[PDB]
C-alpha cells in the first residue's frame, strides 16, 4: 500500500473519523499517470498525517521528507511534487494500520490492506 | 472458480465507463476481482481497488489493493466515484457471485451504505432493476439506466447514480 491510501481508509468500527497509524515491517520504493490525493487529509493539524507517516517510515530510506517539505506543503498545497513523490512513490509491502481510538488493526500483507481479518491491540 | 473472470457483463460496464470518459477522479473499483476494470480506470484516474476475495487480489493485474467488505473500511468523503459489478446471482450465497434472495442481498447492502457523489452499478433483469433505481432515489441519487444489453444468459443494466 502506498501512503496516499491513508486519506481514503478508515476504521470500520469507529463511527467517526480517527487516525490510522502505520507500522512498517518492509517497504519498497516505486517509480513515480494520474496521482490524485485527498490533500486536506494531509494538511490538517499542520500536516499531522504526514508527520505520522514520516515517523512510521523512518527506517526506510528509499524516499524522504523533511520538516520543511511538510511545512511548505501546508503553506502552498499547490506545490506537492515532493508530497506526491512520498505518498505515491513508496509501497508498504509488510506492516499494519492501527486505529488510534479503538486499536483495531489492519494487517498489510504483500502490499494488500487487510480490513476483513483484523487484529485487536487494546 | 477461484475468482470472477472478465465476462460480457464486465465488458458492458467497461464500455459504458469508456463513453462517460471518467477523468481526474478518485475512483473506487469495488469488487475489483483481478482488476480488468481498474486497468482501464487507472489510465485517467487514481483508483483504489477492493474485493472480499483474497485469491483475486493476490493475482491482480495491479493497483492499490484493499481486501474489504463493501465500504465499511473506506472513507467515502475521499472518493469521487464508485464502480461496482456486484455478486448478482439469485438464490445462492456463494461468496463470489451469490446475491441470495433476488440476487439482491449485496446490492441492497451497497445501496444502503453508499454516500459518494457518483456511482456506476451493474444489475441484471432478475435483480428487479426498478426496485434498485427506487432504493437509490431514496438514498438521494438521481439515477438513469446508462445502458441495456442482452448477453449470454441474461440482460445487463448499467445504472448511473449521482447526487445533486
Ligand atoms: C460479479 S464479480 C465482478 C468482478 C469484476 N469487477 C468484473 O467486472 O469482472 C463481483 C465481485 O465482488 C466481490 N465481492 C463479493 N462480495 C463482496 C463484498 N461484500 N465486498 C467487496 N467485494 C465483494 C467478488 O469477490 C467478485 O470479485
Ligand atoms: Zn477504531
Amino acid at each position: 500500500m502506498k501512503p496516499f491510501l491513508l486519506g481514503l481508509l478508515k476504521c470500520k468500527r469507529c463511527s467517526f473519523m480517527t487516525k490510522l497509524i502505520l507500522e512498517c515491517e518492509k517497504a519498497e520504493s516505486n517509480d513515480v499517470d494520474v496521482k490524485i490525493f485527498n490533500k486536506h487529509m494531509f494538511t490538517e493539524n499542520g500536516g499531522e498525517r504526514l508527520k505520522s507517516l514520516v515517523n512510521s517510515l523512518r527506517d526506510f530510506h528509499g524516499r524522504e521528507l523533511s520538516e520543511q517539505d511538510i511545512s511548505s506543503f501546508v503553506e502552498n498545497p499547490g506545490d506537492d511534487e515532493k508530497i506526491k513523490e512520498f505518498l505515491f512513490g513508496i509501497d508498504v509491502v509488510e506492516g499494519s494500520l492501527r486505529c488510534d481510538m479503538c486499536g483495531l488493526i489492519y494487517p498489510i500483507k504483500g502490499s494488500i490492506v487487510e480490513t476483513v481479518d483484523t487484529v485487536e491491540s487494546k | 472458480m477461484d475468482w470472477y473472470e472478465p465476462g460480457e457483463d464486465t465488458y458492458t460496464l467497461m464500455d459504458a465507463l469508456e463513453r462517460e470518459g471518467l477523468e481526474m477522479k478518485i475512483v473506487l473499483d469495488l469488487g475489483t476481482s483481478t482488476g480488468v476494470i481498474t486497468e482501464q480506470l487507472r489510465k485517467r484516474n487514481t483508483v483504489v481497488s477492493t474485493d472480499l476475495n483474497i485469491r483475486a487480489l493476490e493475482s491482480h493485474r495491479g493497483g492499490n489493493l484493499v481486501r474489504a467488505d463493501l465500504l465499511c473500511s473506506i472513507n467515502q468523503e475521499s472518493v469521487d466515484v464508485v464502480v461496482f459489478n456486484p455478486p448478482y446471482v439469485p438464490d445462492t450465497d456463494d461468496p463470489i457471485i451469490g446475491g441470495g434472495y433476488l440476487g439482491r442481498e449485496v446490492i441492497d447492502r451497497f445501496v444502503d451504505a453508499v454516500t459518494v457523489g457518483m456511482l456506476y452499478l451493474l444489475v441484471i433483469e432478475a435483480n428487479r432493476p426498478k426496485e434498485v433505481l427506487a432504493r437509490l432515489e431514496e438514498r438521494g441519487y438521481g439515477t438513469r439506466i446508462l445502458k441495456v444489453r442482452k448477453i449470454l444468459g441474461e440482460t445487463v443494466y448499467i445504472i448511473k447514480g449521482e447526487k445533486s
